C-alpha cells in the first residue's frame, strides 16, 4: 500500500502517524486484523500481543 | 498579461486656452466664476493623485537587484527579461530585451501626447513646433509619471527575489532549489532524484 | 455636465466601496494571509471607524527586528534505506549544540522532534542526515527500537 | 521631497530633487536545503492606515 | 509584552499625526507617512465636493 | 467635454492599477492558490516587465 497526494502523483510510504482514529468503520474500508496491519504500515509493531508472547 | 498602471498626464491653463490672452476677455472671463476652477482643479487633482500612489508601488532592493542576472537562474533562461547594462554610466539600470521591444515594434504614434520640451518654445530660433503649438494655447503635457530608470529598478528587483532563499549571509540559491521549494508549496516532494527539473 | 459630474463619482466611490467591503470581511473581522492585502507584513488584526464620506483603517502588522541563524538539515536516512522528511514543508530541522530541534521558518518557534513530524519516503538524498536506528534516540528523544 | 510629481519632487525650500524609490526588504521562500538558515526571531508591532 | 508596548507607541504617533502638530516630522517612518497620504486624500474629497 | 474624458480614463487606469498591485503582491512577490488569479493551472512563480 501507498500514500499519495491528489494533486501530484507523490508517492509515500505510509506511517502510522499519517492516520486519525474515528470511533466507526465503513462497508468500503480496508478490512484488516490487527497482526496484519504491518502489511500495510511496513513501521507498525503490536507492542500488545508481543510482550505476552515474550513474557514467557 | 497585461495591465495599465499610468496614463500620460495633462493640465490646462484655463485662461490662455478660452481668451488667448487678451487682457479685455480676460476681464469677461471672471464673471464665469466657477468654470475655470472646476476644469483646472480636476485636472491639477486628478494628475496629483495618480503621480502620488504610482510612487507608493515602486518598492526597491538593493540586495534582491544584485540577484538579477543570468548567473542565478541555472537552466531557466531569463535573459530576454532581466536589465541591461548601464551602456553610458550615470545610472544603474536599463530596459530589458523585451521592453525595448514592445516600445518600439508598436508605433511611434507621437502625434500629440509627447512630453516635449518647453525651454524651447520661447527663444528658439526656428518657427514653433507642433508641441510649442499647444504650449501657447496653454495646452502642457506633463512628463511621464513611470520613469524610464524607476521602472528598470523596480523590475530587477522583483525579478531577483525569486533567487533568494532565506539562507544566512544573504547566499544565493541554486535556482533548481527555487523551483523545488515552489512545487513542495503545491504537494509535499517525495522525488529524490529530482529529475523533473 | 451636473449629471455627468455626479455619475463620474458615482463610478469612482462605488468601485471604492466594493473593496472597502472586502477589507472589512478579510481583514477586519477575520485574518488574512494575502499579503499586502492588510498592510505589508503579517497582519494580526484590524480597526475601523468613520471618516469623511468613508472609512479608515488602522492595520496592525508585525515586521522582524532580528534573525536567528540555524544549521538546518534537509532530512534524514536511518541505515541509509529508510528516508524521512518533515511533514509540513513549512518546518525545517535543524541542529543545535549536540541535539536536534524542530522550528517554523516564518517564526521561530522551537520544537522537541517527535516520530509524528517526519514522512517516511522511499529513497535517501545525499545531503541527508546518517544515522542508525541504534543513535535515532539522539533526534527523536521518544523512539524506542522495539524490535532491537 | 514634500510634494511630488512623477520623478522629480520638491523640499520644504524649494529646492527640487528626483525622488528615488522607497527602500524595502523583500521577502523570500525559505528553501528545503541542507544549509546555514536565518530565521525572524524578534517581532514588533506597527500600526498603518 | 513587547508587542504591546509597541503597539500603544504606535497608536499614540498615530493620533499625533492626525492632530498634526509634528507635521514636518512624520515622514520619519513610513509607516507614518500612510497617515500623511491618509489626510491628503481626506482634504481633496472635502474641498472638491462644492 | 476634455475634463469628461480625461476623467472617464483616470477612473478607468485607477481600477487597472490596483489590480496590478494585487497580482505584484499575490502572484509576483508570493505563490498563489487562488485559482485562476495567475493564469489558470498551479502557479509557480510571475515575471514582470
Ligand atoms: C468487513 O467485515 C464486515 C463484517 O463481516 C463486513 O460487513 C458485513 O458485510 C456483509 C456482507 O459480506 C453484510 O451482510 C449482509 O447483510 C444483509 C442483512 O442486512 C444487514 O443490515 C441490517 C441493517 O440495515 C442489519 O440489521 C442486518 O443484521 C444485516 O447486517 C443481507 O442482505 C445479506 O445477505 C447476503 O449474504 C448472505 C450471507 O451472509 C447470503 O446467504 C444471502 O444470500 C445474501 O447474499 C448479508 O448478510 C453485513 O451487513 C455487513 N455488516 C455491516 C455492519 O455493515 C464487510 O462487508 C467487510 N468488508 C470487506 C470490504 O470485506
Ligand atoms: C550519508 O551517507 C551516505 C552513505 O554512506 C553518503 O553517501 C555516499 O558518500 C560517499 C562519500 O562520502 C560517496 O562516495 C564517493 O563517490 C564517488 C563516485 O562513486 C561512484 O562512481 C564510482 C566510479 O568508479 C563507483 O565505483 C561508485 O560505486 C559510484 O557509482 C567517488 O568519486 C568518490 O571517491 C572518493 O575517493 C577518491 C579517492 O580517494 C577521491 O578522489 C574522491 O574525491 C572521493 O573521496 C567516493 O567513493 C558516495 O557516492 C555516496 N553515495 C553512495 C550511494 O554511496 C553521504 O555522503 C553521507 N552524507 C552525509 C551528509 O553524512
Ligand atoms: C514593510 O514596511 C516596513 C516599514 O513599515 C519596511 O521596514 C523597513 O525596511 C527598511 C529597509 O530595509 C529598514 O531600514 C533599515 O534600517 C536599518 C536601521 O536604521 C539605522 O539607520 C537609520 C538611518 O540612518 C536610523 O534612523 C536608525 O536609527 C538606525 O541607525 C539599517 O541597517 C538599514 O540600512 C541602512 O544603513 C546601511 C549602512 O549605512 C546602508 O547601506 C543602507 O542603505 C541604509 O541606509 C536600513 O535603513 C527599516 O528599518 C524597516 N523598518 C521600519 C520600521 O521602517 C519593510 O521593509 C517592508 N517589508 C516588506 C516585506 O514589504
Ligand atoms: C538565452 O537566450 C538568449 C536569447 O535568445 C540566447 O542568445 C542567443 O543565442 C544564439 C545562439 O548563440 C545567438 O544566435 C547566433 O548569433 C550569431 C550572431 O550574433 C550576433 O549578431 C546577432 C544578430 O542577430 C545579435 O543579436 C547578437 O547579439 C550578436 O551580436 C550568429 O553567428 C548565429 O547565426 C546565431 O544566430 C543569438 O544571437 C543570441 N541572442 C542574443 C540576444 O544574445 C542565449 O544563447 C540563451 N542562453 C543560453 C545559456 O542558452
Ligand atoms: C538531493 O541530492 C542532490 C544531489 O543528488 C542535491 O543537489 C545538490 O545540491 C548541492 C547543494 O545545493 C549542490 O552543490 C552546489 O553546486 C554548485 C555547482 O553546481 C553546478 O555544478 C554541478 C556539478 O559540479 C551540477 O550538478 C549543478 O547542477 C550545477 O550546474 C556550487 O556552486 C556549490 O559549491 C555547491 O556545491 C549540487 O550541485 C547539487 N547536485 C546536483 C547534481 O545538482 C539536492 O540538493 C538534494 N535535494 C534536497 C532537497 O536536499
Ligand atoms: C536605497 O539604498 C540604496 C543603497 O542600497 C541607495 O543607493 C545609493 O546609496 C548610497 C549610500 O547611501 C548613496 O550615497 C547613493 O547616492 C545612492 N545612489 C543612488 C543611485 O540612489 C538609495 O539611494 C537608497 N535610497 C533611499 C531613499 O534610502
Ligand atoms: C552579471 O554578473 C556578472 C558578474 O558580476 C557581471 O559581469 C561583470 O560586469 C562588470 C561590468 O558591469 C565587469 O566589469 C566584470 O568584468 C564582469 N564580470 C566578469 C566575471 O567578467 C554582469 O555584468 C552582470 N549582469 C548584469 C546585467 O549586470
Ligand atoms: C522485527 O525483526 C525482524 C528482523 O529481526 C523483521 O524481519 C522479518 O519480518 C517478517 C515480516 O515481514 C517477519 O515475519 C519475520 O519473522 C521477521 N524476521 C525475524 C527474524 O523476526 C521484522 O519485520 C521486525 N518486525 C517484526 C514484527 O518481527
Ligand atoms: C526583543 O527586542 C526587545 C525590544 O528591544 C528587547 O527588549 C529590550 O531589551 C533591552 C535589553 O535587555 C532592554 O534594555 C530594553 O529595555 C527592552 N525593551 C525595549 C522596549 O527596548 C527584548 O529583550 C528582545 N528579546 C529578545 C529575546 O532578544
Amino acid at each position: 500500500y501507498r500514500i499519495t497526494s491528489r494533486i501530484m502523483f507523490e508517492p509515500r510510504i505510509p506511517t502510522i502517524a499519517d492516520f486519525v482514529q474515528i470511533e466507526n468503520c465503513n462497508v468500503t474500508f480496508v478490512n484488516i486484523s490487527r497482526s496484519e496491519l504491518q502489511t500495510i504500515v511496513p513501521e507498525y509493531i503490536d507492542v500488545n500481543k508481543t510482550l505476552q508472547e515474550l513474557s514467557y | 498579461e497585461y495591465l495599465q498602471i499610468t496614463s500620460t498626464p495633462i493640465v490646462v491653463d484655463c485662461s490662455t486656452y478660452v481668451c488667448n490672452g487678451n487682457v479685455r476677455c480676460v476681464e469677461l472671463l471672471k464673471q464665469y466664476t466657477s468654470a475655470c476652477k472646476t476644469i483646472e482643479d480636476a485636472l491639477r487633482n486628478s494628475a496629483m493623485l495618480e503621480s502620488a500612489d504610482v510612487s507608493e508601488m515602486l518598492t526597491f532592493d538593493k540586495k534582491a537587484f544584485t540577484l538579477a542576472n543570468v548567473s542565478s537562474f541555472g537552466d531557466y533562461n531569463l535573459s530576454s527579461v532581466i536589465p541591461s547594462l548601464p551602456r553610458s554610466g550615470s545610472r544603474v539600470a536599463g530596459r530589458s530585451a523585451i521592453e525595448d521591444i514592445l516600445f518600439s515594434k508598436l508605433v511611434t504614434s507621437g502625434l500629440g501626447t509627447v512630453d516635449a520640451d518647453y525651454k524651447k518654445c520661447t527663444k528658439g530660433l526656428s518657427i514653433a513646433d507642433l508641441a510649442c503649438a499647444q504650449y501657447y494655447n496653454g495646452i502642457m503635457v506633463l512628463p511621464g509619471v513611470a520613469d524610464a530608470e524607476r521602472m528598470a529598478m523596480y523590475t530587477g528587483s522583483l525579478i531577483g527575489g525569486i533567487a533568494l532563499g532565506g539562507l544566512t549571509s544573504a547566499a544565493s540559491i541554486p535556482f533548481s532549489l527555487a523551483i523545488q521549494s515552489r512545487l513542495n508549496y503545491v504537494a509535499l516532494q517525495t522525488d529524490v532524484l529530482q529529475e523533473n527539473q | 455636465v451636473f449629471v455627468s459630474h455626479t455619475l463620474t463619482k458615482y463610478t469612482e466611490v462605488r468601485a471604492s466601496r466594493q473593496l472597502a467591503q472586502q477589507k472589512v470581511n478579510e481583514c477586519v473581522k477575520s485574518q488574512s494571509k494575502r499579503y499586502g492585502f492588510c498592510g505589508n507584513g503579517t497582519h494580526i488584526f484590524s480597526l475601523v471607524n468613520a471618516a469623511p464620506e468613508g472609512l479608515v483603517f488602522l492595520h496592525t502588522v508585525l515586521l522582524p527586528t532580528q534573525y536567528k541563524d540555524v544549521e538546518a538539515w534537509s532530512g534524514l536516512c536511518v541505515d541509509g534505506i529508510n528516508g524521512y522528511v518533515l511533514r509540513q514543508p513549512n518546518l525545517a530541522l535543524y541542529k543545535e549544540g549536540n541535539y536536534y530541534r524542530i522550528t517554523s521558518r516564518i517564526m521561530f518557534e522551537p520544537r522537541i522532534p517527535t516520530i509524528a513530524d517526519f514522512v517516511q519516503i522511499e529513497n535517501c538524498n545525499v545531503t541527508f542526515v546518517n544515522i542508525s536506528r541504534s543513535e535515532l534516540q539522539t533526534i527523536v528523544p521518544e523512539y524506542i527500537d522495539v524490535n532491537k | 521631497a514634500v510634494l511630488t510629481y512623477s520623478s522629480f519632487g520638491v523640499c520644504a525650500d524649494g529646492s527640487i530633487i528626483a525622488v528615488q524609490p522607497r527602500n524595502v526588504s523583500y521577502d523570500s521562500v525559505s528553501a528545503i536545503v541542507t544549509a546555514n538558515l536565518s530565521i525572524p526571531f524578534n517581532w514588533t508591532t506597527s500600526v498603518q492606515v | 509584552r513587547i508587542l504591546a508596548a509597541s503597539f500603544n507607541k504606535a497608536m499614540t504617533n498615530i493620533v499625533d499625526a492626525f492632530t498634526g502638530v509634528n507635521d514636518a516630522i512624520t515622514q520619519t517612518s513610513q509607516a507614518l507617512q500612510t497617515v500623511a497620504t491618509a489626510l491628503n486624500k481626506i482634504q481633496d474629497v472635502v474641498n472638491q465636493q462644492g
